[PDB]
């Protein structure tokens, strides 16, 4: 029987900064400095600093050199990792309870204090090539890449890696005015598990208040629709086909969410036959062997993404993608059972659930929260949240789809593919 | 300047081969003495009395 | 119910000090693992997947 | 199918001590580099002679 | 300030229990609102013969695919319906059925397992469809260079024995194998004694206790007179399989020495040697400063790819080594380290670098037990193996106790001038021959 469950804390500062913590009283501590900095605040003149920026958080310090940033961490068997998405970017670090103070002095000098060592940051620029050919090295990559390029005008539209002609060409300055502009107090939030409050509180207080960068959501994406096509001989034919749908925390955002799992999303059982998923039964009906469909859903600050993915033999595209914007087309159209509805319910309820089960999965979902929101917003009303959709909303926001101009990504043998007009 | 090498670790980097070290020098010893059939030395061994007197 | 990344879909690049550079948002795949043919490599011009830092006795 | 392999029989060619399955060789490990490292102490004591 | 100490205290106690049946039923209560359960068997390809070899893995495939009561796709919809997941895998050793899901439908998802482990149809059609499955992931599989080369690694090790062979069985038996080979095998082992029903979350031993009652009774209710359910010793062999395909842009290699077993208390002074060496992959931040020199050489001199360390373990015996992938003129370079490193701890281990691996222990151990799934995996395998579920703060113990000496002594014992099983895949034409890999596990120093 367990001890007491601790209760979340959250604070946020009169300049913006959020800071959240949950006393886990777990062997192990693990702190997250979340910051809205991720690829849609580069601009053409710098695409790929930030990638290059998540490649160096072991570079030297103020305060810390990188062989010290290395083997102090790893002289205690911690952590040190950064996750950026096109919003933003995560630096986390682990290490048992007794070892959070060089750890977070470690984090603090990454993130407020990197030198960008003319020959250290020139050393680390072949590092973009590797780690962007091993990404790519899942077809799934390239696809989503070009597909947010193709849905958008600017900000969105940037890629995750860096463009091959900027490998050799970021600079020292502009990592430095990446950093300035971007990792400053309104734009920050400092997640911890295993430690306590005022810890975090006075951490925020002491070392995180620096501001003198942008403000805004500096942009606004512009979605705009569209498609980019790459041939190349892989066996299979990916695609993905998508609409503008909702902002992160709109209700309709939630609507297009359980719109996803009516459609399917993600497998339940090993082998199965993925029996509710509408989506991949209705391409089952008409094909006949290698496949894959699901429900695409992104969602952002200022825009979303929702449609489908197919992977499909190259002579098939075609009838797998029409296929499964026939299955949408049929529940815009009002053929949706509330039985269905209410199973896509469960299952992305207990996803939700499901993900934050580890702390790693919590502390993203909280620091998320914290950027996005500036709150925390807990599993029980998460899941009240997902209920208040009605059957409407999910046909509503299928609708939005269906009518909605389109983006659309492809890659393989194309001779099969349909443009977006001819779907 | 030799204090590159002096700390903990390179202590017990010296306990670790001190076993080994002495060993070689026990191999050593045997096999000079025995190369020059050192007459002070082996006079002592029991048998390898091959000098009678 | 934010978190982009495991609200499932958009792409999430991760890279590490000790642990391994990784790319793992969402998309189709594993069903197609399932009604198979889907090759790999193992390990082309690469790196490692499952990855290290975790154990037992 | 490259589990269609398998490493051919060395029976005839095997130490005695090992050759049984079920058996761990750990236990015949010492005996066996014992008598083949003998023979090379010898040998080197033999050429030293 | 909870102490880590202190926090290892905090978790709470994993509580065991027996039906009449022999089925051991054992639960690690959390308070999630979500949670994994699943039944933990001792079956898997070491207790098959030449001639039913992948019966398991056959079965794992029909597992899913309907029981008595729900025959067909009823199982998949009553999962993915209440938005459960059902996964299953299995070892030489080990296999498993087990359910994520949330909390208050542990009733069912247990109602499941039972259906499943007791009256999978097998029904003769859906056996054929999956004879063509199967065969489909055995080509899947040779391309996958690093499954292959662990495949050919046990091959050579184990030679003669069971454990030589691989889970999913030669090409042959997959077309073969009738249903009346897997009804056989299943009654030879999923037998009560053998499986533990295993749970972790937001549940109570009680209701899982009960549940286990309600939906398990009837297994042993028979028990056999003389069946033979034993398992023999195996047999490692110092020898090497060396596949050469020089179409291959880059080679694996795989080491490794004779492990002592799951039982041995010797296992956390090889683990904690092997997080000294650690593991190592081209996508790392920081190379040439990393703490192993294995992995800071190999970043600095692009001797390698990956490389990783290993300890497998089986019942008395195990692997003990390293695989790497790397570039064709490297091997020899990447052997020469691999091995310096062995040999240098073997003998000469400083107490700084063993604390080191002291605490990446600590951390892996920690940060792998986090969520029900790792939780339940633990609680389900540690009961087959361990027999009891042996608690963070035993383990600390365990690892507190190991100092250089420890590593030195320990180290020497399986490695020191011992016979490696080697297995290489690809361009290996630089891949250094048995005779010299086997003097490179001695040192003319010592």
């Amino acid at each position: 029987v367990p001890p007491h469950p601790q209760d979340l804390e959250f604070t946020r500062l009169p300049n913006g900064l959020v800071i959240a913590s949950l006393e886990n009283y777990a062997p192990a501590s693990r702190i997250g400095l979340f910051i809205k900095a991720g690829s849609r605040y580069e601009n053409s003149n710098n695409l790929g600093t930030s990638h290059l920026l998540r490649l160096a958080s072991s570079l030297t310090t103020k305060g810390a050199s990188s062989f010290k940033i290395t083997r102090g961490i790893e002289a205690v068997g911690g952590k040190l990792s950064v996750t950026s998405t096109r919003e933003n970017m995560a630096y986390t670090v682990e290490c048992l309870r007794d070892d959070v103070d060089i750890l977070m002095e470690f984090l603090l000098n990454v993130t407020t204090a990197p030198e960008f060592r003319r020959w250290e940051v020139a050393a680390l620029q072949p590092q973009l090539r590797i780690d962007k050919a091993v990404a790519l090295q899942n077809p799934q990559a390239h696809v989503i890449e070009n597909l947010h390029a193709a849905a958008y005008r600017n900000a969105l539209a940037n890629s995750l890696y860096c463009p091959d002609y900027r490998i050799g060409k970021v600079t020292p300055v502009e990592l430095h005015d990446y950093v300035q502009n971007h990792f400053t107090s309104a734009r920050m939030a400092l997640i911890g598990l295993g430690v306590s409050h005022p810890v975090l509180k006075q951490v925020a207080e002491q070392f995180l208040n620096i501001r003198g960068g942008l403000g805004l959501s500096g942009a606004k994406a512009k979605y705009h629709g569209g498609e980019i096509r790459e041939q190349n001989g892989d066996s299979l034919v990916h695609a993905a086909l998508v609409a503008e749908s909702a902002a992160i925390g709109s209700a309709e955002a939630n609507a297009f969410s359980v719109l996803q799992h009516v459609l399917g999303a993600g497998p339940h059982v090993k082998r199965g036959s993925n029996a509710t998923s509408s989506l991949y039964q209705a391409v089952a009906k008409g094909v006949h062997q290698p496949f894959d469909v699901s429900a695409f859903n992104a969602s952002y600050s200022d825009s979303g993404l929702f449609g489908f993915y197919t992977i499909s033999q190259a002579a098939s595209a075609g009838d797998v993608i029409k296929a499964a914007y026939n299955q949408v087309k049929t529940i815009a159209q009002g053929n949706l059972s509330n039985p269905d509805v209410q199973a896509a319910k469960n299952k992305l309820k207990a996803g939700y659930l499901m993900s934050v089960e580890s702390s790693e999965g919590f502390l993203d979902e909280v620091g998320s929260q914290a950027l996005a929101a500036g709150s925390y917003t807990p599993p029980s009303t998460v899941l009240q949240q997902i209920d208040a959709v009605a059957d409407a909303d999910v046909i509503n926001a299928a609708k939005k789809f269906v009518s909605g101009r389109k983006s659309m990504a492809a890659s393989g043998n194309l001779g099969h593919t349909p443009f977006i007009d001819e779907l | 300047m030799l204090t590159r090498f002096l700390g903990p670790r390179y202590r017990q980097l010296a306990r670790n081969w001190v076993p080994t070290a002495q060993l070689w020098g026990a191999v050593g010893a045997v096999g000079l003495v025995w190369a020059t059939d050192w007459r002070l030395i082996l006079d002592w061994v029991p048998y390898i009395n091959g000098k009678f007197k | 119910m934010l978190s982009v990344a495991a609200r499932s879909g958009p792409f999430a690049p991760v890279l590490s000090a000790t642990s391994r550079g990784v790319a793992g948002a969402l998309r189709p795949l594993v069903q197609a693992a399932v009604p198979a043919t889907s090759e790999s490599p193992v390990l082309d011009l690469k790196r490692s997947v499952l990855c290290r830092e975790s154990l037992r006795g | 199918s490259h589990t269609d392999i398998k490493v051919p029989d060395f029976s005839d060619y095997r130490r005695p001590e090992v050759l049984d399955s079920t058996k761990s060789s750990k236990e015949s490990s010492e005996a066996r580099k014992g008598f083949s490292y003998l023979v090379t102490a010898t040998t080197t004591v033999g050429v030293a002679y | 300030t909870a102490t880590y100490a202190q926090a290892l205290q905090s978790v709470p106690e994993t509580q065991v229990s027996q039906l009449d049946n022999g089925l051991r039923v054992a639960s690690e209560q959390s308070s999630q609102p979500t949670c994994t359960v699943g039944v933990w068997i001792d079956a898997g390809s070491r207790y098959e013969s030449e001639k039913n070899n992948g019966a398991g893995y056959f079965v794992e495939h029909l597992a899913f695919k309907g029981t008595k009561n729900r025959p067909g796709n009823a199982l998949e919809k009553e999962v993915e319906s209440m938005g459960a997941h059902l996964n299953a895998y299995s070892t030489r050793e080990h296999t498993a059925y087990y359910i994520k899901a949330l909390s208050k439908d542990l009733p069912k998802a247990v109602e499941l397992l039972a259906d499943i482990v007791q009256n999978c149809s097998l029904e003769d059609s859906q056996i054929e469809k999956e004879r063509d499955v199967i065969l489909q992931e055995l080509q899947e599989n040779d391309t996958s260079m690093r499954d292959v080369v662990f495949n050919y690694l046990h091959a050579t090790a184990f030679q003669g024995t069971p454990l030589a062979q691989s889970v999913e069985g030669p090409s042959e038996n997959v077309r073969k194998l009738s249903r009346a080979d897997l009804t056989e095998y299943l009654s030879r082992h999923y037998k009560a004694p053998r499986m533990v029903l295993a749970a972790a979350g937001g549940l109570e031993h009680r209701q899982l206790l009960d549940l286990a009652q309600k939906h398990f009774s009837g297994l042993s209710g028979t028990y056999d007179e003389d069946a033979v359910p034993t398992l023999s010793p195996c047999r490692f062999t110092g020898s090497q399989i060396c596949h050469r395909e020089d179409g291959l842009p880059l080679a694996h290699v795989a080491i490794a020495v004779e492990g002592p077993g799951w039982a041995h208390p010797d296992n956390v002074a090889l683990q904690v040697a092997n997080a000294i060496i650690g593991h190592y992959d081209c996508t790392y931040g920081g190379g040439a400063h990393l703490s192993s020199p294995l992995a800071s050489i190999a970043a600095t001199n692009k001797l390698c790819q990956s490389f990783q360390t290993f300890n497998i373990c089986y019942a008395d015996t195990g692997l003990l080594g390293a695989h790497f992938v790397c570039d064709h003129m490297s091997i020899d370079d990447m052997m020469f380290v691999l091995q310096g490193q062995w040999m240098r701890l073997c003998t000469s281990a400083t107490e700084s670098e063993v604390l080191r691996g002291k605490n990446l222990l600590r951390n892996a151990l920690v940060s792998h037990l986090d969520g029900t799934t790792p939780v339940c995996e633990d609680i389900g395998r540690s009961l087959l193996t361990y027999g009891r579920r042996i608690p963070l703060a035993e383990w600390e113990s365990r690892i507190a106790e190991v100092d250089a000496r420890v590593v030195r002594e320990v180290c020497s014992k399986y490695f020191y001038d011992q016979c490696p099983a080697v297995a290489g895949f690809g361009p290996i034409e630089q891949l250094p021959d048995y005779n010299r890999i086997r003097s490179g596990m001695f040192w003319l120093r010592f």
